[PDB]
């Protein structure tokens, strides 16, 4: 039943990568689409609070990685089998690299969106409907990490 | 390889400047403008385009000097919007477009200095694209072009002034030799900057900057016949950028005749069939009216590529043709001389 | 007996402290302070 | 190039060091110390199995999000002047959204086939659990990378079709054919991925 | 002894794989440069 | 039969025959499809006659699927090490040559449909160069059918 | 019961990497957003002390790594097990590289935010709202480093 | 007889003779195929006689096709390690020199049909440089036929 | 006889002599082939006289061929490790020095031919410099002959 | 005698003495030879006067040839490991020091012949600098003769 002594390396490397790679995607979507707030603030200052959605939707990317990295850190156990620990490395890469790339697309569309909404306000329902499709991508990595970590 | 990037920083601005292509007037937009009979009615037929409600506040006597000044202040606020949202690989490219107007304004700022003038020529008599509202030491430099040339090196035109010493513009060189030696150093520095940016922006833009070095190779050597500048004085005015560089510029500096520049353009089959202006006829297009049809033929071809920076320089040089075509329609209508009203360039 | 441990402890540090050293000395060599005045 | 000099400085120094090491294992007869058999058999098949599930979904949504921001900057960039784009040109977004549907389907089809065993000897772990380990790695690689390439392919065409709809509104239904041929590349990776894990059974 | 043990080869193929994921996610954040002017 | 690790090379011959020929079919459709969507605003009549550089890049996708189905069905538990090296070399030979035949369709098909929008005399010359770039993926197929079916 | 001789390497790396990479993020937040204070100072010098908010937000990133470099270094013994030190390796990476990302997001938004506040004073309530979202990325890495260091 | 992994180098000669010569025939077709579409907008008469730089790039592909069939038809299970190294170097010789010949046809076939548009006198001179850049693929063929048939 | 890995170092001398001299002969033909198309548009009389820098680059192609046939005809099943290393350094020494001779021919042949379009007296001086870049491939030939024949 | 792998390091001293002195002589005749073409347009008289940087770059090539013949004639089947380490360091000492000297000749010989186009007083000063860049290859020769002839 007792696995090798290095078996718990790959599960903590999945709990680390579920939080590290999600925080990198959430910091790109906050910094890129928060630079776009200051460019539209000078001419159209009434659309500031309405355009904080691309830094809110990039913040849900980080709580996708926090949920997985807590479930891996609670399913950790001294002497886990080598099968169970690689299940949580693949659960860390499934929500880590998902939130890295889904948080990239919230940054690029969110920076291009809040600058094109401040000139054409009809694009606000069109910007948020592309950001939704770039936010379910972070949820496809979440609900396939909930399968792998709880397998 | 430049296509899977380039929408990171420059994806919103490229779709914006291609939205301003759709506002460039078509042939059917021009055919409704040539039916106008007064400048008051040209205000009506321009409102069906995207120009609309731009002359609605000026005056009831509508003269052609207001239409020209209100058309070109609409291209400035469209260029200044795309520069204030630009990132650094593109903002360095958009500052290279304004150096053709900073050069035309620096020369205007030293003629007043040699004739002891001041900032009264700066604000009303300069192009707004290349504009000096920052670098405020230029704006108070009343010094006679020696302590002022030490301020023009605190300006982005500093790297081009390495062939003009401050004693040369102090009444030692003609005011057009100072222009074209800066413009020679401008195109050769803009051709190297457009070669470092490789990929799609180096094959959709360097054909445009090769022809711009061959326009000023042909137009300089044709207008340098009766004047007193030597063959070694116009050989340093040829930009070493174009197709004519090792061989055509060797023959163009020895021409001395219009028939000796016609048989050096016969070697290049793109420049022959452009040398059929043939102004001996009373009414037809001249040479520079046929060099303008080729400047905008290469500029339309930049919109056939997608992921490149050449879509922005080919918009400024096609919104400049809008301020030359609509004014030409307006200057044949206000004078009622509209038999040559079809001598514009039908861009789109 | 611990030869694969001590080999990989030295190798992945001395090229982790060399790449950290090379990147640092590359940035101070190419500093660009700005110097005409 | 500033940072590409670092990536090419490591890639050169890796393969120049494998050139020297490679001509020093053969040259003083130490070939026997290489042992690609010992690498493929003493590395756990749960490592290859979970680099297949980890790369089926994550490398699909890399290409699903790479194709969204390429054409989503052309919806909002091109739709400032012509705001009729934002409802007709959403099927370019869906065609690079569906390549993540093929990722999450083929990540939970592969994950149903991984089951634990208790053996540790490469003779006790037979060549059914090793074939099941390698085929899960090679099926999450042919459904993760083939959707990483399909998702950017229907984003570059979708960004060009969103800038042709801005000029002429009648052109979008004919450049939609090019996104159909581009989105068939992602379905071709799923056909190979279900055939690599068809006769796969892991466990003892 | 050898240079590598089978526990190191699994831990090195995992660490040097998500180092490639990290320097892909750090190269993008090292290149999100801001603007110079505002309007 | 063969050793325990023998099925690693036949799996990487079914992966690389489809991955590397998807990258050729994705480049041939995206590089040329950039040229279709940009010529179509100035010439909306030849928009359907110029689809054929993207259906030729799609043949590169089905050149790699013919061998990736052939390998992944003939692969069994414990093939010989000779038969798995054959199907690895049959996977790299059609994948990496479909990647070259997908590059030369993207660069020719992009430049071809721009020169056809400016001059319609190039269309018979464009679809003649595009056969020379598409038989490069066929040469990789008929040597992957030789190697895999030994 | 006892761990091997090399087992303490991975836990003193997570003590250092919690402090190294969180100070590398707090220094990017201080440098990139301290460049923006000198740009807003030349025209609007009343908002100097009020614009130290993007560099006091990066100072909390530095003490997120200081706490768990104390929580790890006080949990060190000679001969700790290889599982107990792998826990404190991912507890150092998930807070260093989360504070590294959250310092890249503080320094970019803090640069554009205080330069847009010089030309639009209504952005200051919006910039301080984005910096809350970019500061909890280091906090999500803290509460996953505490849940790993303690066990 | 030889080891079981002897067939690894023998199928890396059947692969590298085909993938490196298709990557050379792609660069000869693509890079010189943009030169045709850039010269045919002004000279539409010289289209069918400018297919010669992409025809000569297509012979570089069938040089590697011949060697990759000779290697793959001389394959058996348990071949010797000496005959396996011959066919590896027979794939690298016709492969990496056909890639060099395809690099040179692509450069002088692109730039040749640009100068042929500006002057019809370069058409005989461009062909002679195309012969010198196509015997480089022929020199790699006669070393691949010597090494593989020992 | 020698060990079983010994024949790998002799085939990689027969292959590295061919593919590195072809890469030098391609760079001398490609870079000095674009110098012909930029020269001829003003002085088309010196087209056939300007085939010399692509002829001198074509002799470097056969400096590597005459030792790739010389090494591949001294190959035997079970050559000694000393005999097998002599042919490795006979391939690396006519290749990497012929690659240098082709690198220098393509630079001075391109700049020289562009120089004789405006000054015809340079052609007897350009052809003299090409001799000096030719013998760099000849010095590698006569040292690859005294290594193979030992 | 010595071990069986001992002759590897002496062959890599015979070839590194050639291919690194031929790369120095490549950069010597190509970088200076592209300055002869720019000088020729205004001063066609001193064409034969300007082959001196190209001549002295060919002296670097025969410095590496002499050591490479001297090493390749001092080879036996079964030399000691000490003797073959002497000739590895005798090949690097004249190869990589001829690559430095040939780099220096090509840089000052390029600027020297472009400086004598505008002032012929530099010609007696251009040659005097090139002797200082010549003796760096000569210093590498007389340490290669000392190391090899022990
Ligand atoms: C051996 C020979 C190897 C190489 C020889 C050649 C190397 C020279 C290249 C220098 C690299 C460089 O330029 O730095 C760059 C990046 O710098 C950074 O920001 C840091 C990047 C991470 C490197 C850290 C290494 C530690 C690895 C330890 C791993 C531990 C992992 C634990 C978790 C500076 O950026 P830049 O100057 O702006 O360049 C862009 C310029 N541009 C914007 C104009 C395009
Ligand atoms: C260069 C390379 C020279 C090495 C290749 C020779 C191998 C063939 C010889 C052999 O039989 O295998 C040997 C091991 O061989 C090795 O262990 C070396 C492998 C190292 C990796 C090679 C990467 C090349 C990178 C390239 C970089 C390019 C970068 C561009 C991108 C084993 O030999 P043996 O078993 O002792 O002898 C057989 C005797 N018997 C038959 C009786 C058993
Ligand atoms: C440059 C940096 C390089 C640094 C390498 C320095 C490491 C020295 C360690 C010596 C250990 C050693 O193996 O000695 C070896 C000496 O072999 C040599 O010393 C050759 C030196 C290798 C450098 C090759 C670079 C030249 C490439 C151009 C002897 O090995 P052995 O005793 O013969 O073992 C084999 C015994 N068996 C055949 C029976 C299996
Ligand atoms: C640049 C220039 C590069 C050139 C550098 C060249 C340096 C290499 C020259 C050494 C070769 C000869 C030395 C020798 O004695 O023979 C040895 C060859 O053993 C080896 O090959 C040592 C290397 C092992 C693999 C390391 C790969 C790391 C690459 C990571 C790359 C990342 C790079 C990122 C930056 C024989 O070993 P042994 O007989 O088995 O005895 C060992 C004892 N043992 C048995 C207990 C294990
Ligand atoms: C930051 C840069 C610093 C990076 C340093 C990396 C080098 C560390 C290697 C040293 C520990 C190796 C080790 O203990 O192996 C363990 C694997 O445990 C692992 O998984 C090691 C993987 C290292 C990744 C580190 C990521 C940071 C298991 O030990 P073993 O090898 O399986 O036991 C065999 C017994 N023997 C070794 C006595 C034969
Ligand atoms: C001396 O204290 C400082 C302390 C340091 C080094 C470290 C910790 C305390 C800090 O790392 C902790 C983590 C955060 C915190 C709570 C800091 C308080 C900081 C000081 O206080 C804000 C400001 C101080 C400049 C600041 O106080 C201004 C005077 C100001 O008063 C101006 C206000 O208009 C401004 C809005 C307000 C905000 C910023 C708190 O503070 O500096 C300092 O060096
Ligand atoms: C057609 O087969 C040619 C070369 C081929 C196929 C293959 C190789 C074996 C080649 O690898 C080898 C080296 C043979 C070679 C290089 C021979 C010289 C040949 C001819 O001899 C110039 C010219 C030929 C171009 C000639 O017709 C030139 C026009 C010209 O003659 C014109 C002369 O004015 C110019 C002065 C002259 C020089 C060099 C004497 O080149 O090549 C060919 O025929
Ligand atoms: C104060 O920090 C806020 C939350 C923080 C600190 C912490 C974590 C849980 C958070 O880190 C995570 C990201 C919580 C999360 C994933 C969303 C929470 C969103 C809030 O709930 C919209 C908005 C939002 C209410 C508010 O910020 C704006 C006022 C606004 O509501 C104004 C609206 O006019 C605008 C339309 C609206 C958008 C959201 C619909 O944004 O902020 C906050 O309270
Ligand atoms: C379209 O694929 C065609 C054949 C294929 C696939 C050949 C491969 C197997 C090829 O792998 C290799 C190269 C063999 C080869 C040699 C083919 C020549 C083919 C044709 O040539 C007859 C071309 C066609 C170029 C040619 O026929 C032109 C019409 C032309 O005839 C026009 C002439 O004016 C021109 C001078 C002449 C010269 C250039 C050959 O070619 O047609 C084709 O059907
Ligand atoms: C056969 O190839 C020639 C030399 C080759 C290949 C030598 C190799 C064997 C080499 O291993 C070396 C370089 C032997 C060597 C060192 C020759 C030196 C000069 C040659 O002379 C002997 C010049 C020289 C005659 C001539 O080329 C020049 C025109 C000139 O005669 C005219 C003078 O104005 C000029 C100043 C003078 C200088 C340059 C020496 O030489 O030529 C050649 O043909
Ligand atoms: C065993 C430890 C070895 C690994 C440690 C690696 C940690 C790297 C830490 C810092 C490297 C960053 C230095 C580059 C400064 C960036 C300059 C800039 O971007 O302006």
């Amino acid at each position: 039943k007792n696995g090798p002594e290095y078996a718990s390396f790959f599960a903590v490397m999945g709990a680390s990568a579920a939080m590290v790679f999600s925080a990198l995607g959430a910091a790109y979507g906050t910094a890129k689409s928060g630079t776009g707030i200051a460019a539209m603030s000078v001419m159209r200052p009434e659309m500031i609070m309405k355009s904080i959605i691309p830094v809110v939707m990039a913040g849900i990317i980080a709580i996708y990685g926090l949920v997985v990295a807590v479930l891996i850190a609670n399913s950790l156990n001294d002497g886990i089998s080598l099968y169970r620990s690689f299940l949580q490395l693949g659960a860390g890469l499934s929500v880590g690299l998902s939130g890295l790339a889904a948080g990239f697309a919230i940054g690029i569309v969110g920076d291009a969106g809040v600058r094109g909404t401040a000139q054409q306000p009809r694009l606000f329902v069109g910007m948020i409907l592309i950001l939704i499709f770039a936010e379910v991508l972070g949820l496809y990595g979440l609900i396939v990490a909930l399968i792998l970590s709880t397998k | 390889f430049p296509e899977l990037y380039f929408n990171v920083d420059n994806g919103y601005l490229e779709g914006l400047v291609r939205g301003l292509k759709a506002g460039v007037l078509s042939q059917a937009d021009y055919l409704n403008l040539v039916q106008c009979e007064t400048l008051e009615d040209l205000k009506l037929h321009l409102q069906s385009t995207d120009y609309g409600n731009f002359l609605a506040n000026e005056a009831s006597p509508l003269t052609v000097s207001v239409i020209d000044d209100r058309l070109k202040e609409k291209m400035v606020v469209e260029f200044r919007h795309m520069r204030n949202h630009a990132y650094e690989p593109l903002a360095s490219f958009l500052d290279f477009i304004t150096y053709s107007y900073m050069i035309d304004n620096v020369i205007l700022l030293i003629t007043g200095t040699l004739h002891q003038r001041s900032i009264a020529e700066l604000v009303p008599k300069c192009h707004p694209l290349g504009s000096f509202e920052q670098m405020e030491a230029v704006n108070i430099a009343q010094t006679p072009a020696e302590l002022y040339n030490a301020i023009l090196v605190d300006t982005p035109l500093a790297a081009f002034f390495q062939d003009c010493i401050s004693e040369q513009d102090l009444d030692e060189m003609n005011i057009e030799i100072i222009r074209n030696t800066l413009y020679k150093a401008y195109l050769e520095s803009f051709y190297k900057f457009c070669t470092l940016l490789g990929g799609t922006t180096a094959d959709a833009m360097c054909p445009i900057l090769e022809f711009e070095a061959d326009r000023r190779a042909f137009i300089i050597t044709i207008n340098s016949f009766g004047t007193e500048l030597s063959k070694e004085d116009r050989a340093k005015l040829f930009p070493h950028c174009g197709r004519l560089y090792p061989e055509g510029l060797a023959q163009l500096a020895r021409a001395d005749d219009y028939e000796q520049v016609k048989n050096v353009a016969d070697y290049y089959p793109e420049y022959k069939l452009l040398f059929e202006g043939a102004g001996s006829n009373p009414g037809d297009k001249t040479l520079e009216d046929r060099f303008f049809e080729h400047e905008v033929k290469l500029n339309k071809l930049a919109f056939l590529n997608q992921f490149h920076f050449g879509v922005f320089y080919a918009f400024v040089k096609l919104k400049e043709q809008e301020c030359r075509n609509i004014v030409w329609i307006a200057e044949c209508i206000a004078q009622r001389h509209r038999a040559k009203i079809d001598n514009y360039i039908p861009i789109f | 007996f611990e030869y694969p441990v001590v080999f990989n402890l030295v190798l992945w540090i001395m090229i982790g402290l060399a790449l950290t050293l090379i990147v640092t000395c590359y940035n101070i060599w190419n500093m660009d302070p700005g110097y005409d005045s | 190039t500033g940072l590409v000099l670092l990536y090419s400085g490591v890639f050169v120094a890796f393969w120049a060091c494998l050139l020297v090491v490679g001509i020093c294992y053969t040259i003083f007869d130490l070939g026997f110390r290489f042992d690609v058999a010992w690498f493929l058999t003493e590395t756990s098949p749960f490592m290859w199995s979970n680099l297949g599930i980890g790369l089926a979904i994550s490398l699909s949504v890399v290409g699903a999000a790479w194709g969204i921001y390429i054409t989503g900057s052309s919806i909002i960039g091109g739709g400032v002047k012509a705001p009729r784009i934002k409802t007709k040109n959403l099927v370019s977004i869906i065609f690079c959204e569906a390549v993540a549907i093929y990722g999450i389907i083929m990540a939970i089809v592969i994950s149903n086939m991984a089951e634990p065993f208790s053996a540790t000897d490469p003779k006790a772990i037979g060549h059914r659990n090793y074939h099941a380990g390698y085929s899960m790695f090679g099926a999450g690689l042919t459904v993760g990378l083939s959707n990483l390439f399909c998702g950017v392919c229907v984003g570059i065409v979708g960004s060009g079709a969103a800038l042709a709809d801005a000029q002429n509104p009648s052109l979008f239904v004919k450049i939609l054919i090019v996104e159909i041929f581009g989105s068939a590349i992602g379905l071709f990776g799923v056909i190979v991925a279900i055939l690599q894990t068809s006769r796969v059974k892991m466990g003892d | 002894a050898g240079f590598f043990s089978p526990g190191i080869w699994m831990g090195l193929l995992t660490s040097l794989f998500m180092l490639f994921i990290f320097t892909y996610g750090l190269h993008m954040i090292l290149s999100l440069k801001t603007m110079d002017r505002f309007d």
